[PDB]
């Protein structure tokens, strides 16, 4: 049943400034010591990412993409919620993180108005099209947990990426710098048609919550510039939309470009209205004497 | 257990096949021609069919991936789905003939 | 034959050469297709009514 | 978890017939055998039909052949039992019994019940419903002890008992002694409850007897007073 | 206008075709 513990005053959503992080292998392909430019739903850099703190699980939509970046000390967010209505009258999908597998069912489930972690969270099921074993599980002192999971849905494809990499230094709730490319895990070829978004948080009361952030960014179709390394790692990215340097160094693929003016883009002021002039109405029809006669005949 | 061959029971099942807006579902059990690497041969690594010499290179590739590209537009390594080997498959022999 | 169940099949691979393993006198009339080409094409649920 | 929720029960005419239903919820009603079992009131049980995982009849007993017949709806979810020509050996408590094993392809047939319901009073004779009456006990002023005093519903006149009795909204699951009913010699029946009821200071219960009686639909919402 | 990737990383955009007015903002020929 749905419960809410005391002390929740307030947490309206935040903002913050998320660096060069969110690139992923776009394909199956290795690539030693070449760069190479793909078109695909990458996240731009410098974006604004939104900064939930899990010290709340508002419904966000899905519109191309997310990137759930997520730095904590133990193992509290462990599920996710898809779907474009979230109750009994279309599809749904679920992807529950259990503490030794993962496991997902495409049912028709009915969730409540706020879910939350057992299986306490959909009040009935319905008959499933698709389920997945998942043998490994997805999702020590001062060093944090640091993990990023990609979803994107093409055609039918789910393609869930994800990194999990340990943080060693400590901010006030921020990304860290550097940079950490997504390594495709698992495709799912359910081909659900899904709209929004929803989270799925562990509380262990027995309050217990712990200190955690979901950062939810959207993605948008950019072209990155990408630097496979001689092991088929990606060492770092070219955004292509900040200052004319990136959009240079795109059309001139290098990383020590040299000295001198290049051709890069062409500006273009572009419109803001859609007017119509045509003449003016005369010499009407006469529809004032056919449809506002006196008398018809038979 | 006494009926004529006209009367005695029949399972009897049918099956549809459907065809919508979805993802690569079930189609076909497999196939599989015992690959053999000598000479220069015909391959087909699930979606590749082009030509080449299979000679199995030293490269390192990582897990989720599965073809090698260099800087030619066109695959010059492939791995094998059933073996997690490393392959390089270099074009069969050609040339020009001057007289 | 009124109350017939209705199997729905997810992804796998069907391999259509062991329908006929079974005991003998047993029918295999296709409609629209065959069983040398149904290996070949691709179809996304099979229902099974018996 | 399981919730094998059972519809459909009441009193019928002999040679009538109805239909009996049971929504499953739970588990995945695919892999699972769900049977039919009677319970005469203190002369045991007896199996009446099942269905296997899939579409499949079992057998039925050796005096409802002909009958019943039994089908399986894996659609919605809930397995249904077609009742004909009932007769007066037909009263008893229908339950909903599920199996234990998957019903894997290659095995021996052995099903044995591991998820047991509550069952719908299936009476069948010429007599007719009657419509309960519900009355509120006075709590008399004898005190002597903290919760001497008691007060309770005397719900009388009713010829089939599916009797269910509530005090706020299906709660309080406190020391509620519901005694048994009696066939007072012409059909009928009567029910009684009692409560704790202590010191009654405006800090006690709602004084609600909420009785439902399926045959003879009518919702009773009068109060108690002392 | 970039002096390279190996002394600095400020760059100079170069509008042609522009009066300044239809995009230090300097009016070059
Ligand atoms: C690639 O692997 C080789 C051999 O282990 C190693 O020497 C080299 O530093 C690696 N380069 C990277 C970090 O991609
Ligand atoms: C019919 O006459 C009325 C009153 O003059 C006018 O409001 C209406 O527009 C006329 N309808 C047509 C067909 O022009
Ligand atoms: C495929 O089958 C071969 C032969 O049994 C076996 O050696 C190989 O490990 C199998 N590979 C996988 C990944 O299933």
């Amino acid at each position: 049943q749905c419960v809410n513990l005391t002390t929740r005053t307030q947490l309206p959503p935040a903002y913050t400034n998320s660096f060069t992080r969110g690139v992923y292998y776009p394909d199956k392909v290795f690539r030693s010591s070449v760069l190479h430019s793909t078109q695909d739903l990458f996240l731009p850099f410098f974006s604004n990412v939104t900064w939930f703190h899990v010290i709340d699980n508002p419904v966000l939509p899905f519109n191309d993409g997310v990137y759930f970046a997520s730095i904590e000390k133990s193992n509290i967010i462990r599920g996710w919620i898809f779907g474009t209505t979230l109750d009994s009258k279309t599809q749904s999908l679920l992807i529950v993180n259990n503490a030794t597998n993962v496991v997902i069912k495409v049912c028709e489930f009915q969730f409540c108005n706020d879910p939350f972690l057992e299986f306490r969270v959909y009040s009935s099921a319905n008959n499933c099209t698709f389920e997945y074993v998942s043998q490994p599980f997805l999702m020590q002192g001062n060093f944090k947990n640091l993990r990023e999971f990609v979803f994107k849905n093409i055609d039918g494809y789910f393609k869930i990426y994800s990194k999990h990499t340990p943080i060693i230094v400590r901010e006030p709730e921020d990304l860290p710098q550097g940079f950490s490319a997504l390594e495709p895990l698992v495709d799912l070829p359910i081909g659900i048609n899904i709209t929004r978004f929803q989270t799925l948080l562990a509380l262990h009361r027995s309050w217990t919550a712990g200190a955690a952030a979901y950062y939810v960014g959207y993605l948008q179709p950019r072209t990155f510039l990408l630097k496979y390394n001689e092991n088929g790692t990606i060492t770092d990215a070219v955004d292509c939309a900040l200052d004319p340097l990136s959009e240079t160094k795109c059309t001139l693929k290098s990383f020590t470009v040299e000295k001198g003016i290049y051709q890069t883009s062409n500006f273009r002021v572009q419109p803001t209205e859609s007017i119509v002039r045509f003449p003016n109405i005369t010499n009407l029809c006469p529809f004032d004497e056919v449809f506002n006669a006196t008398r018809f005949a038979s | 257990p006494t009926y004529g061959v006209g009367h005695q029971p029949y399972r009897v099942v049918v099956l549809s096949f459907e065809l919508l807006h979805a993802p690569a579902t079930v189609c076909g059990p497999k196939k599989s021609t015992n690959l053999v690497k000598n000479k220069c041969v015909n391959f087909n690594f699930n979606g590749l069919k082009g030509t080449g010499v299979l000679t199995e290179s030293n490269k390192k590739f990582l897990p989720f991936q599965q073809f090698g590209r260099d800087i030619a537009d066109t695959t010059d390594a492939v791995r094998d789905p059933q073996t997690l080997e490393i392959l390089d498959i270099t074009p069969c022999s050609f040339g020009g003939v001057s007289v | 034959v009124y109350a017939w169940n209705r199997k729905r099949i997810s992804n796998c691979v069907a391999d259509y050469s062991v329908l006929y393993n079974l005991a003998p006198f047993f029918t295999f009339k296709c409609y629209g297709v065959s069983p040398t080409k149904l290996n070949d094409l691709c179809f996304t649920n099979v229902y099974a009514d018996s | 978890e399981v919730q094998l929720v059972e519809s459909g029960g009441g009193l019928v005419q002999p040679g009538r017939s109805l239909r009996l239903s049971c929504a499953a919820s739970g588990f995945t009603f695919d892999d699972y055998a769900i049977h039919w079992v009677r319970q005469a009131p203190g002369k045991g049980l007896e199996w009446v039909s099942g269905i296997t995982w899939n579409s499949g009849t079992i057998g039925y007993a050796d005096s409802v052949k002909g009958r019943f017949t039994i089908s399986r709806d894996n659609a919605k979810n809930s397995l249904y039992l077609q009742m004909n020509s009932l007769r007066a050996e037909d009263t008893a408590l229908y339950y909903c019994a599920k199996h234990h094993q998957i019903a894997v392809a290659g095995d021996a047939e052995d099903y044995y019940f591991d998820y047991w319901g509550q069952g719908t009073l299936v009476t069948v004779s010429s007599a007719s419903t009657k419509g309960p009456s519900v009355f509120p006990l006075a709590p008399s002023s004898k005190s002597t002890s903290g919760g001497t005093a008691a007060l309770g519903c005397l719900v009388k006149d009713y010829f089939p008992e599916p009797v269910t009795v509530s005090w706020n909204s299906g709660a309080l699951t406190s020391g509620v002694h519901t005694f048994p009913a009696v066939l007072q010699s012409s059909g009928l029946y009567s029910l009684s409850s009692v409560v704790t009821v202590p010191s009654s200071s405006l800090g006690t219960q709602t004084y609600i007897c909420n009785v439902n009686h399926k045959p003879s639909n009518t919702k009773v919402d009068k109060k108690v007073e002392p | 206008i970039t002096p390279g990737t190996n002394t600095s990383n400020q760059v100079a955009v170069l509008y042609q075709g522009v009066n300044c007015t239809e995009v230090n903002v300097f009016q070059t020929r």
